[PDB]
């Protein structure tokens, strides 16, 4: 596996490279948030009010892409249907605020259908 | 023509990463990928490629212990 | 870093070109493709993987009825 | 095979495109050669004395590659070792002029040697 794992390196250090080099305003936000460990737990889809789920992992993260129930990601809008923590329990919008932050088992996740 | 021909070439590479992940042992989420490769390089405009592009790449990034973006980061600004 | 990732970018295009053709059928010739293929994207200067390059290319090239390049350079010229 | 070929066409097209972008000098001789009709029969080594089988269709590429013993190709020097014509036969270097040209059987096949 060591001759194989080079060349693996090698061919995905190329093709950021090359998403780099493009500089899409779309391509340029999902990898900067999943460098920020916030990452789609499904394919992004292109229809409309399709399902997607994204990780958010802190709050600071959350305050940049949420706006009331409005959901910015990929250069797209998308309204969230629903949140829930680590546990699976669904935790209203109203509960993610800046007091009651710390309190809730973070990273949360949100299903969202686009626009 | 433009830059149609990057985004293009691209995909190919971004699927050629997804098969050396083993990703073909999922014949349901490989087709998925092989669709949207051939998608790409049928598309007209731009506009088309890259939304399909974003799909694409949403299949890597869903990975988690494929590719660590940090990682590659350091290997990249150690040489610059 | 340069221009060397657009050389490994087309080497893959390249290889997935070849690999459409059905050259996997050659287990000899499909050999020479991958290490090839594996001797670009671990090059470190841009002569060594343009060299490389045309080992490869020549692979496509030696396939009389494979590709047709005045083919394509009609399709080209006639959309611009 | 008509929804994969039109796959196979967008890729080859993308291919000679970035091949384009490239604009090298070794890259562009053996394209534009083989546009000719001058098309290799193996793998261009990159080992010296290694053997090159090159197809020569005219006489007008001809004097364009080859100038004595030397031959020119893929930005490189390459010896000339034999030349046959269609029916195998060895043909000289001395056969080969502007006056004897439409007495050979075009086309030629060249066995050189890397520098």
């Amino acid at each position: 596996e060591d001759k194989r794992a080079k060349v693996t390196s090698a061919m995905q250090t190329m093709l950021f490279t090359m998403l780099r080099k493009l500089d899409n305003d779309a391509l340029n936000n999902i990898i900067n948030n999943a460098r920020d460990g916030c990452v789609p737990l499904n394919i992004i889809p292109l229809t409309t009010a399709a399902k997607l789920m994204v990780v958010i992992p802190d709050y600071n993260t959350y305050k940049n892409t949420c706006d009331g129930t409005t959901f910015t990601y990929a250069s797209a809008l998308w309204e969230i249907q629903q949140v829930v923590d680590a546990d699976s329990k669904i935790v209203q919008l109203s509960e993610i605020s800046m007091d009651n932050s710390p309190n809730l088992a973070w990273p949360l996740i949100v299903t969202a259908l686009r626009a | 023509a433009s830059k149609m021909s990057d985004v293009k070439c691209t995909s190919v590479v971004l699927l050629s990463v997804l098969q050396q992940l083993r990703v073909e042992s999922s014949s349901k989420l490989w087709a998925q990928c092989v669709q949207l490769h051939n998608d790409i390089l049928l598309a007209k405009d731009t506009t088309e490629a890259f939304e399909k592009m974003v799909s694409l790449l949403s299949v890597l990034l869903s990975m988690q212990g494929a590719v660590d973006i940090n990682k590659l980061c350091e290997e990249m600004l150690d040489n610059r």
